[PDB]
C-alpha cells in the first residue's frame, strides 16, 4: 500500500546519527551493525562482510561483489537495493534491517519498476495482483499509446526530441490584440539578443529593431547583419546552426511562430519590458537530449488470466436486494433501514427511483426483487444503478428524516458491454461531507476496496445465456425506422448557457427539428437533453446524428465530457473535437478540468484517457502538470486505482523525464517529513528552537542532496539551484509554512529573477485555491484577449499531496495592514507614493487601479471569501496581490440562510484615496469614473464567456469541494452574471450590487 | 379561483428551492411559480425528474384555450396530483419570532461545530486505521523474512554440528546455537510487536464504528435545526418592511 508517513522508519520520523541495523546473512547468521544515518549501502556492505568473518559458517560466503540488500519498505514492500549509492535514511525501511541475497530476474526491469513506484508512491507489483480483467486488460492495451507517443518524438530526431522536451510556450493565435499592437512602434520590436561567447563565457548584447511577425529564423538574421554587416553577407547556412532561448529560464523559440505569438514577447510587449533573449547553438542543446527508449514491459508478454442481444429480452428491469453485513447506526436514534436505489443516465433518472421494504438495524436482510419501470431493451449504454443504504426516523409529527449512511454504483454493462447477471458483492463508501441527497450518483463506480466496511449482497437476473449491448451496426438498423419563427428560436436556445431551463416543449421542440439543428452545431449540448434516453428508438436516432455532427469549438466541447453527458458516443464525438480544434496552450489551461473528468468515465479504457496521456507523452510542459494532478489525488481510494494505472503507463514512456519528477518528488518527501516534525514532536517549540532544528537538518549531506538541483513543480522551466539557506524561514502563523529560497542557477539569471521563492504548506487543502487562481488566470487571459489591460498577477498555486501544496512566492509584496502598522486613511497612498516619487508616480497608481478592477469583479463573480487588510498585498511597483480566498460561490447561504450575492472587495477609503491620486470627494474624479469603467468592461466580457465558466465548474463536481458538489451550487454564477437577463440589466444589477455595498458613488452613462 | 392566494403557487422562488420541495416527491407532485425571465412556470414531477411546463398568454398549446393559470391547473388536476400547499404550519408577533430565531441559530451553530469537530476526528481514525493496515502487512512480510532465516540456519547448522561434534569443538557449537537463540528472540521481538498493533487496531476499528454512529445521529437532526432556522428567517423576512 502507500507509506503511512514521509519517515525514515515506521514510527520514527528521523533516524539518530548512528543507529544499529540487523544484517540476515545467506548462511543463516544475523549480525548487529551500527552505521552512519547517511551512510551508503556500498559502505554498509564492505563493512558487513568485514564483520561476517568475526562469525560462524563465514567460508560460505561468496565475495561481496556478488550479493544485495533487500529489505521490507514502509509500502509493506520487499524491495531489492540494486543502487548500492543509496544512503540508508533514504531507504524507506519499515524496520532497520537489511538481508543478503543473490541478484536474480530481469535487473533492468527491476530497477525501473521501482523508479515508476517511486514517482507514483505506490509499488508497480500490486498491479500485477489484481484479479480485475479490466484493469489486466487496461495495462495492456494502453501501451499502443505509449508506443505511438515515443515514434513520434525519434520521428525527425534531435528536433523532435527537442520539441517534447522544450515545447513553444505560445498563444493560441498569431493575431494581436489592438492594445498590444499600439505598442509597437510601425508594428516593430525592440529584442535584446545575448551570446555567451567561448572560452571566458562573456555575454554580449545586440539590440535589434525587427517585426512583432518575424519567425525565430529572422531574428537570428537580423543579429548576424547586426554584427557582421550586403558588403560580404548572404550566410542563409545559420538556419540550423543557432536557436534562441530565454535569459533565466527553460524557454525555448524551437517552432516558426511570429515571435509575438511566444508569450514572453507577447508579455514584453504588453508590459513594455525589453524582450531579452539567448542566442545558442543548436548542437549544444541536441547534444544535452539523451535518447528516450520505451521497453514493453513482462505483463505484455502475457495474456489475462451462448450470446443473446440485449434488442431480444423481453423483459422488465428488476434486482435483487439479498443483505447488507452491517451497518454503522445508533439502535436507539434511530428506527429502520431500507436500500434505495435508481436506475441513471448521468445525473438523471431512466424511471423513478425504487426502494426496499424498512427493516431492523441489527437485521440488513432484504431478499427483495426491487421492479424498475424500464423496459430491458431501453436501457442506454451508459445506465447505471446507484444505491444507498439510508436511515429513517419518524419521531416528530407525522415528519420523518432520512440520512444515507453508505453509498455504492455499479455499470449495468461492463467494459465489453456484457449486462450485469448473478450475485454480486458491493462494499460501499462513506457518504461524502456536505451531501445530503440520498443518492450519490456522480460518485464513483465499483467496490470500495476497503473490505472492512459496509457490504451490500446483489444478485440480477439470468437470461439463460450471456447478454450483450447490440452493435452499432444493429444500432443504426433500428434508426432507418422512426419555418421562420423556428429558426430564431433554434439560435435562441444555442445562445443559452449550460445550466439554462428548458421547458418540455423545447426539448419537443429541439427534437422535432433534430435535423435543421446541424445548420448550428452548437445546439448539441441543448438537443441531447431533449433526447429520451430510456427510449432504445431516440438514442439509435441520436447515435445517427451525432455519427456526422459537425465538430464545435473545445469549450462547448468540453460541456460533453462533465457528469451529465455519460453517453459514449456523444463523449466520442467531444473527444474527436479535442484532437481537432484544442491547442496545446488551451489543453495546459484546462489541464485541472480534463484530469477531473476521467474521474465520470464508466470504464479505465476510453477515448479521453488515451487522448490526454498521448498529450501528456508529447508534450512534456503538459506531461509535468498531468503526472502532478494525477499523483496529488492519489490518497484518495475513489481514484487510486484508475490514477496509479494512468501513472504507471505515463512514467514507463515520458523518458528521461522520470529521473527528473523523482527528483522532485524525493525533494517533496523531505518537506513533508521536515513540516511533520514541526506540526507533531516539535509543535510546543519556540520559533527560534524550531529555526535552529530547520538549519542543522537542512544543512545535512543527504538533505542538501535532495533539495538542491532540481525542476520546480510550479514551472518545469524554472530551475531550483542552490538553497540560500539564510533566506530560508518557518512562517510565524499557527499552520508554521516555510518559505523556500533558491538561486536560479541559469547562466543569465539578472534578466529574470535571481531567486526563486516557493511557500510549502502542509496541512491546508490548497485544492481550492489552486482552482480560484486558475479561474483568475482564464478571466486575466479573456480581458486581454478583448484589450483589457486589468493587470492580475496570477501567482503559481499547486496541490501535490493530501492538504500538501506549492505557492509562488510574490516579491516585495506586502499585506495592506503591514504598510498602515508601521496611521490615518491616506498611509497606503503615502506609502505608494514613497516608493514610486517621481515619474513613476502615474504608472504605479495606474496598476493599482487596473488590478483593482480586475479583483472586484472576479471576486464579486466568484463570491470569494470577504477581503481585509491582511489577505490583500500591494507590490512596490502599485500590482495588488490576493492571497488565502477560501471558500467561494455561496458557502454562508448554507451557514447562515441569509440569501443575497455578496461583495467581498468593498473599496475602502484607503484604496479610494489611491485611485483618486488624494483628492478629495473621490468618486467625483475622472480617476473613479475611469475605474468604473473597467469593472463594466470586465464583467461584460466575462459574462459574455459564461458557457466557459459554467463548463470550467461544471467539470469539478466530483472533486471534493462542499460548495461544489451539486449544479445547484454553480447557480451562484448564474445570479452574479446574471444570465436570466439581458446585458443592459446585468449591468444595472452589477451596478446596483456595487451601490448598495459601497453605500453610493457608482454612476454611468445611458448612452453617453 | 384567488389565483394569488392558492396553495401551491409560490411566485417569487428559484428552481433550485423548487427542486429541494419536489426531492425524492411521488409522480404528480407540483407547484406554479413566476417564470426565471407575467409568465409562469409549472413544475411537474414525473419519472424522478422536476419537467418544467412553461405557461403562456396572449387573451401553453398553439392555442390558449383557458380564461385564468386556476382553471388551466384545475383542468389537469401524468395527472396533477399532489400540490405542494404555502402551509407548512407558530409565535403571533416580531418580538418572539426574533427570540426564537436567535433560540435556534444558536442551536445550529453549537451542533455545526460538534458535527465539524467529529467529522476531523473520523477523517483521522480513518487515516490512522489506514496506517495501521499498512504497518501490519509490512510486519506481516518481515516475521515471513525472519522466519526463512531460521530455515536457512537450520539447513546449513545441521552439517556443521555433525561435524563439529565428532571433532569435539564445544566452543564453535555455542557460537552457532547463540546465534539461532539471538535471531529466535528477535522473531519473538517483532512477533509481539505485531501483536501489540493488532489490538492497537482492533481497539481503533471500535472507536471509528462509534464516531460512525454519532455522525449519523447528528447529520438529520442537524439538517431538521437549520430546516427550522432558515423557515424562522423567512417569517421575519416577510413580516418586516419589504422593498428595493
Ligand atoms: C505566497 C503568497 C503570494 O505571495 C505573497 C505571499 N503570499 C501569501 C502570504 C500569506 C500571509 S503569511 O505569509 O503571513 C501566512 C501564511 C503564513 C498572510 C500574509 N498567506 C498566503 C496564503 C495563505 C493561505 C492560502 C493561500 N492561498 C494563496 C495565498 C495563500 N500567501
Amino acid at each position: 500500500p502507500p507509506r503511512p508517513s514521509s519517515g525514515e522508519l515506521w514510527g520514527i520520523h528521523l533516524m539518530p546519527p548512528r543507529i544499529l541495523v540487523e544484517c540476515l546473512l545467506p548462511n543463516g547468521m544475523i549480525v548487529t551493525l551500527e552505521c552512519l544515518r547517511e551512510a551508503t549501502l556500498i559502505t554498509i556492505k564492505h563493512e558487513l562482510f568485514k564483520e561476517a568473518r568475526k562469525y560462524p559458517l563465514h567460508q560460505l560466503l561468496q565475495d561481496e561483489s556478488s550479493y544485495i540488500f533487500v529489505s521490507v519498505t514502509q509500502e509493506a514492500e520487499r524491495e531489492e537495493f540494486f543502487d548500492e549509492t543509496r544512503r540508508l535514511c533514504d531507504l524507506r525501511l519499515f524496520q532497520p534491517f537489511l538481508k543478503v541475497i543473490e541478484p536474480v530476474g530481469n535487473r533492468e526491469e527491476k530497477i525501473l519498476n521501482r523508479e515508476i513506484g517511486f514517482a507514483i508512491g505506490m509499488p508497480v507489483c500490486e498491479f500485477d495482483m489484481v484479479k480485475d480483467p479490466e484493469v489486466q486488460d487496461f495495462r495492456r492495451n494502453i501501451l499502443n499509446v505509449c508506443k505511438e507517443a515515443v515514434d513520434l518524438r525519434d520521428l525527425n530526431s534531435p528536433h523532435s526530441r527537442a520539441m517534447y522536451v522544450y515545447p513553444p510556450n505560445v498563444e493560441s493565435s498569431p493575431e494581436l490584440p489592438k492594445h498590444i499592437y499600439n505598442k509597437l512602434d510601425k508594428g516593430q520590436i525592440i529584442v535584446v539578443i545575448w551570446v555567451i561567447v567561448s572560452p571566458n563565457n562573456d555575454k554580449q548584447k545586440y539590440t535589434l529593431k525587427i517585426n512583432h511577425d518575424c519567425v525565430p529564423e529572422q531574428v537570428i538574421a537580423e543579429a548576424i547583419r547586426k554584427k557582421t554587416r550586403q558588403l560580404k553577407l548572404c550566410v542563409l547556412e545559420y538556419q540550423g546552426k543557432y536557436i534562441l532561448k530565454v535569459c533565466g529560464c527553460d524557454e525555448y523559440f524551437l517552432e516558426k511562430y511570429p515571435l509575438s505569438q511566444y508569450k514572453y514577447i507577447r508579455s514584453c510587449i504588453m508590459l513594455g519590458r525589453m524582450p531579452n533573449l539567448m542566442l545558442m547553438a543548436k548542437e549544444s542543446l541536441y547534444s544535452q537530449l539523451p535518447m528516450d527508449c520505451f521497453t514493453m514491459p513482462s505483463y505484455s508478454r502475457r495474456i489475462s488470466t451462448s450470446t443473446k442481444s440485449l434488442w431480444v429480452i423481453n423483459s422488465a428491469l428488476r434486482i435483487k436486494i439479498l443483505c447488507a453485513t452491517y451497518v454503522n447506526v445508533n439502535i436507539r436514534d434511530i428506527d429502520k433501514i431500507y436500500v434505495r436505489t435508481g436506475i441513471y443516465h448521468g445525473g438523471e433518472p431512466l424511471c423513478d427511483n425504487v426502494n426496499t421494504q424498512r427493516v431492523p438495524c441489527s437485521n440488513p436482510r432484504w431478499n427483495e426483487w426491487l421492479n424498475y419501470d424500464i423496459y430491458i431493451p431501453d436501457l442506454p449504454r451508459a445506465a447505471r444503478l446507484c444505491l444507498s443504504i439510508c436511515s429513517v426516523k419518524g419521531r416528530k409529527g407525522a415528519k420523518e428524516e432520512h440520512c444515507p449512511l453508505a453509498w455504492g454504483n455499479i455499470n449495468l454493462f461492463d467494459y465489453t458491454d456484457t449486462l450485469v447477471s448473478g450475485k454480486m458483492a458491493l462494499n460501499l463508501w462513506p457518504v461524502p461531507h456536505g451531501l445530503e441527497d440520498l443518492l450519490n450518483p456522480i460518485g464513483v463506480t465499483g467496490s470500495n476496496p476497503n473490505k472492512e466496511t459496509p457490504c451490500l449482497e446483489l444478485e440480477f437476473d439470468w437470461f439463460s445465456s450471456v447478454v450483450k449491448f447490440p452493435d452499432m451496426s444493429v444500432i443504426e438498423e433500428h434508426a432507418n425506422w422512426s419555418r421562420e419563427n423556428d429558426k430564431e428560436q433554434l439560435k435562441a436556445i444555442s445562445t443559452r448557457d449550460p445550466l439554462s431551463e428548458i421547458t418540455e416543449q423545447e426539448k419537443d421542440f429541439l427534437w422535432s427539428h433534430r435535423h435543421y439543428c446541424v445548420t448550428i452545431p452548437e445546439i448539441l449540448p441543448k438537443l441531447l437533453l431533449s433526447v429520451k434516453w430510456n427510449s432504445r428508438d431516440e438514442v439509435a436516432q441520436m447515435y445517427c446524428l451525432v455519427k456526422d455532427w459537425p465538430p464545435i469549438k473545445p469549450e462547448q466541447a468540453m460541456e460533453l465530457l462533465d457528469c451529465n453527458y455519460p453517453d459514449p458516443m456523444v463523449r466520442g464525438f467531444a473527444v474527436r473535437c479535442l484532437e481537432k480544434y484544442l491547442t496545446d496552450d488551451k489543453l495546459s489551461q484546462y489541464l485541472i478540468q480534463l484530469v477531473q473528468v476521467l474521474k465520470y468515465e464508466q470504464y479505465l479504457d476510453n477515448l479521453l484517457v488515451r487522448f490526454l496521456l498521448k498529450k501528456a507523452l508529447t508534450n512534456q510542459r503538459i506531461g509535468h502538470f498531468f503526472f502532478w494532478h494525477l499523483k496529488s489525488e492519489m490518497h484518495n481510494k475513489t481514484v487510486s486505482q484508475r490514477f496509479g494505472l494512468l501513472l504507471e503507463s505515463y512514467c514507463r514512456a515520458c523518458g528521461m523525464y522520470l529521473k527528473h519528477l523523482n527528483r522532485q518528488v524525493e525533494a517533496m518527501e523531505k518537506l513533508i517529513n521536515l513540516t511533520d516534525i514541526l506540526k507533531q514532536e516539535k509543535k510546543d517549540e519556540t520559533q527560534k528552537v524550531q529555526m535552529k532544528f530547520l538549519v542543522e537538518q537542512m544543512r545535512r549531506p543527504d538533505f542538501m542532496d535532495a533539495l538542491q538541483g532540481f525542476l520546480s513543480p510550479l514551472n518545469p522551466a524554472h530551475q531550483l539551484g542552490n538553497l540560500r539557506l539564510e533566506e530560508c524561514e518557518i512562517m510565524s502563523s499557527a499552520k508554521r509554512p516555510l518559505k523556500l529560497n533558491w538561486e536560479n542557477p541559469d547562466i543569465m539569471s539578472e534578466l529574470l529573477f535571481q531567486n526563486n521563492i516557493i511557500m510549502f504548506k502542509n496541512g491546508d487543502d490548497l485544492r481550492q485555491d489552486m482552482l480560484t487562481l486558475q479561474i483568475i488566470r482564464i478571466m486575466e487571459n479573456i480581458w486581454q484577449n478583448q484589450g483589457l489591460d486589468l493587470r492580475m498577477l496570477p501567482y503559481g498555486c499547486l496541490s501535490i499531496g493530501d492538504c500538501v501544496g506549492l505557492i509562488e512566492w510574490v516579491r516585495n509584496s506586502h499585506t495592506i495592514m503591514q504598510i498602515q502598522c508601521k496611521f490615518n486613511s491616506h498611509t497606503l497612498h503615502q506609502w505608494l507614493k514613497d516608493k514610486n516619487k517621481g515619474e513613476i508616480y502615474d504608472a504605479a497608481i495606474d496598476l493599482f487601479t487596473r488590478s483593482c478592477a480586475g479583483y472586484c469583479v472576479a471576486t464579486f463573480i466568484l463570491g470569494i471569501g470577504d477581503r481585509h487588510n491582511s489577505n490583500i498585498m500591494v507590490k512596490d511597483d502599485g500590482q495588488l496581490v490576493h492571497i488565502d480566498f477560501g471558500h467561494f460561490l455561496d458557502h454562508k447561504k448554507k451557514k447562515f440562510g441569509y440569501k443575497r450575492e455578496r461583495v467581498p472587495f468593498v473599496l475602502t477609503q484607503d484604496f479610494l484615496i489611491v485611485i483618486s491620486k488624494g483628492a478629495q470627494e473621490c468618486t467625483k474624479t475622472r480617476e473613479f469614473e475611469r475605474f468604473q469603467e473597467m469593472c463594466y468592461k470586465a464583467y461584460l466580457a466575462i459574462r459574455q464567456h459564461a458557457n466557459l465558466f459554467i463548463n470550467l465548474f461544471s467539470m469539478m463536481l466530483g472533486s471534493g469541494m462542499p460548495e461544489l458538489q451539486s449544479f445547484d451550487d454553480i447557480a451562484y454564477i448564474r445570479k452574479t452574471l446574471a444570465l436570466d437577463k439581458t446585458e443592459q440589466e446585468a449591468l444595472e444589477y452589477f451596478m446596483k450590487q456595487m451601490n448598495d455595498a459601497h453605500h453610493g458613488g457608482w454612476t454611468t452613462k445611458m448612452d453617453w | 379561483m384567488s389565483l394569488q392566494d392558492a396553495e401551491w403557487y409560490w411566485g417569487d422562488i428559484s428552481r433550485e428551492e423548487v427542486n429541494e420541495k419536489l426531492r425524492d416527491t411521488a409522480d404528480g407532485t407540483f407547484l406554479v411559480r413566476d417564470a426565471s425571465t407575467g409568465d409562469y412556470t409549472l413544475t411537474l414531477r414525473k419519472g424522478g425528474n422536476n419537467k418544467l411546463i412553461k405557461i403562456f398568454h396572449r387573451d401553453f398549446s398553439d392555442p390558449l384555450t383557458f380564461s385564468s393559470v386556476v382553471e388551466l391547473i384545475n383542468h389537469y388536476r401524468v395527472k396533477l396530483l399532489y400540490p405542494v400547499s404555502k402551509y407548512q404550519q407558530k409565535e403571533d408577533n416580531i418580538e418572539a419570532v426574533g427570540k426564537k430565531l436567535h433560540e435556534y441559530n444558536t442551536q445550529f451553530q453549537e451542533k455545526s461545530r460538534e458535527y465539524d469537530r467529529l467529522y476531523e476526528e473520523y477523517t483521522r481514525t480513518s487515516q490512522e486505521i489506514q496506517m495501521k493496515r499498512t504497518a501490519i502487512e509490512a510486519f506481516n512480510e518481515t516475521i515471513k523474512i525472519f522466519e526463512e532465516q531460521c530455515q536457512t540456519q537450520e539447513r546449513y547448522s545441521k552439517e556443521y554440528i555433525e561435524k563439529f561434534k565428532r571433532e569435539g569443538n564445544e566452543k564453535e557449537i555455542q557460537r552457532i546455537m547463540h546465534n539461532y537463540d539471538k535471531l529466535k528472540s528477535r522473531i519473538s521481538e517483532i512477533i509481539d510487536s505485531r501483536r501489540r498493533l493488532e489490538e492497537d487496531l482492533k481497539k481503533q476499528a471500535a472507536e471509528y464504528r462509534e464516531i460512525d454512529k454519532r455522525m449519523n445521529s447528528i447529520k438529520p437532526d442537524l439538517i431538521q435545526l437549520r430546516k427550522t432556522r432558515d423557515q424562522y428567517l423567512m417569517w421575519l423576512t416577510q413580516k418586516g418592511v419589504r422593498q428595493k
